[PDB]
C-alpha cells in the first residue's frame, strides 16, 4: 500500500526541519552514502543517510543524517557545473572550495541523484 | 546538542530516518541486515542522545527497538510471527562477547576509566573480546590487567556483573567494588592508551538526576551502563546492611526487558 510512503516522506521531512528548520522539500534519497575530502581522497566520519534536499529560497542541497555521531553535514549545489561523476564518486565543489567525493554505496543512487540534481537546478 | 529539547517522539523519528526508515525494503525484511541498523540505533541513543537529553529513558535493545518500530512505517505491514521471530533473533544474534570490569572505590561514587589517545576516543571501562577457550572471568581479569596494570583476581566476584547488549556485543562489565584510592595505574603491554583515571560517577553524562553534561568530555560504552550501575549499587547497599553480597547482578536484556515489552506490547 502507498499509505507507507506517503507517512514515510513526513517523517523524513519532521526529521530533517527539525534539525534544518529552512528545508521545504526532500528531492530524493540515498540510504547510504560515505563523506571523502581531498588533501588523494581522505576519508571522512561523515557517513550515513543522504536526503537531496530543496531550500525555502529553492536552494538545492543534501543532508547527511550521520550514523557514526550526531554530527551531520549540510551543504548546498550551487550551480549544475558544480558537480560530476568520476571514480563512482558524485564530486561537488563548496563555496568553500572544498572538493568533496560522495560515495553511494548503491551504484543506482549515485546514477540518480547525480541526473536529478542537474534537472532540478536546470529548470 | 540538537537533541537537547526534542521530545522522545521527536528523537524516535530521528533515529528512524537515520537508521531503518530509508533502507530498501529488501533490507527491511531482512531480520539480520535490519538487526543491524537497530543494533546501531539503540547505541546511537544510548551514547549520544541520552547524554544530551537525561529525560529520556534507558532501554534494552528489545524494548528501544520496539520503540522504534512506532516510528516506522513500512515496519507495520507484518504478522506477529513475524514481529516476534525478529525479537527473537533479538534476543538470541549471535554477537561477539566483551568482558572487563567497572571498578569502583571502597565509598561507591568513583569508578577506573582508560582513554585511548586521539581526541575521537572516548574514555571507557576495562574490556576486550575473548580469547580462545578463556574464561569470562579470566578475560576481565586479563583486560584489567593490560590496560589498568591491577590484578583484580582477588577482588572479582564471578556472581556480580551487570550484561548488556549494546552496538552488537553482548558487555558484560564485572563490578568490583573496593578498589584502592591510590592505585597505580599501568598500561606498558597497551601502547594505545594514554590516560587511565579515577572519575566521579556524578560527574558521568546520566548519572545525577539534573546534572548537564559539559562538553569536555568524551564517554565510550560508559553512560548505558549506569542505569544498570545505579541499581546495581541501590541493592548491594540492601545486601551490605542484611546480608552478604555475591548474589547481585543485573541483566539489562532479560526480565526488567520482557517486563517493560509486555507493557507496551500488551
Ligand atoms: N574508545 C572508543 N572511542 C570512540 N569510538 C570507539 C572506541 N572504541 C571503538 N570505537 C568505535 O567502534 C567501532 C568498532 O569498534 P573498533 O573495531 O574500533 O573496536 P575494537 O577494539 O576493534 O573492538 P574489539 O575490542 O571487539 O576488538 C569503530 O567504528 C570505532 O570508531
Amino acid at each position: 500500500m502507498e499509505d507507507e510512503n506517503i507517512l514515510r516522506n513526513a517523517v523524513n521531512l519532521q526529521v530533517l526541519k527539525f534539525h534544518y528548520p529552512e528545508i521545504e522539500s526532500i528531492i530524493d534519497i540515498a540510504s547510504h552514502v560515505a563523506v571523502y575530502q581531498f588533501d588523494k581522497w581522505l576519508k571522512t566520519s561523515i557517513e550515513g543517510t543522504f536526503f537531496l534536499v530543496k531550500d525555502q529560497r529553492a536552494r538545492v542541497g543534501y543532508v547527511i543524517l550521520n550514523r557514526n555521531s550526531p554530527e551531520n553535514l549540510y551543504l548546498f549545489i550551487n550551480h549544475p557545473s558544480n558537480v560530476h561523476l568520476v571514480d563512482r564518486y558524485l564530486i561537488h565543489r563548496t563555496e568553500n572550495q572544498h572538493v568533496v567525493g560522495l560515495w553511494m554505496f548503491d551504484p543506482n543512487d549515485m546514477s540518480r541523484i547525480f541526473n536529478i540534481v542537474k534537472e532540478s537546478l536546470l529548470r | 546538542m540538537s537533541f537537547t529539547n526534542a521530545t522522545f517522539s521527536q528523537v524516535l523519528d530521528d533515529l528512524s530516518a537515520r537508521f531503518i526508515l530509508n533502507l530498501p525494503a529488501e533490507e527491511q525484511s531482512s531480520v539480520e541486515r535490519l538487526c543491524f541498523q537497530i543494533e546501531q540505533a539503540h547505541w546511537f541513543y544510548e551514547d549520544f542522545i541520552r547524554a544530551q537529553n537525561d529525560q529520556l529513558p534507558s532501554l534494552g535493545l528489545r524494548v528501544f527497538s520496539a520503540k522504534l518500530f512506532a516510528h516506522c512505517p513500512l515496519l507495520w505491514k507484518w504478522s506477529k510471527v513475524h514481529e516476534e521471530a525478529f525479537d527473537d533473533f533479538l534476543r538470541y544474534k549471535t554477537r561477539i562477547p566483551v568482558r572487563g570490569a567497572i571498578m569502583l572505590d571502597m565509598s561507591m561514587q568513583q569508578c577506573v576509566l582508560v582513554k585511548g589517545w586521539k581526541a575521537s576516543s572516548g574514555w571507557g571501562f576495562p574490556k576486550g573480546k575473548i580469547d580462545k577457550d578463556e574464561s569470562d572471568v579470566d578475560c576481565a581479569i586479563r583486560e584489567v590487567y593490560e590496560e589498568t596494570g591491577f590484578d583484580c583476581s582477588s577482588r572479582i566476584n564471578p556472581n556480580e556483573f551487570i550484561d548488556m547488549t549494546i552496538r552488537g556485543q553482548n558487555v558484560r562489565l564485572y563490578i568490583i567494588p573496593g578498589i584502592s584510592l591510590d592505585t597505580r595505574f599501568e598500561s606498558r603491554t597497551r601502547k594505545e592508551i594514554s590516560k587511565i583515571e579515577w572519575h566521579n560517577l556524578m560527574d558521568l553524562p546520566t548519572f545525577k538526576k539534573n546534572k548537564p553534561q559539559t562538553m569536555k568530555n568524551k564517554f565510550y560504552m560508559v553512560i548505558p551502563f549506569l542505569a544498570p550501575l545505579k541499581k546495581w549499587i541501590k541493592k548491594r547497599n540492601i545486601a551490605n546492611n542484611t546480608t552478604k553480597e555475591k548474589n547481585i547482578s543485573v541483566d539489562v536484556d532479560a526480565d526488567a526487558s520482557s517486563q517493560l515489552l509486555s507493557l507496551l506490547k500488551s
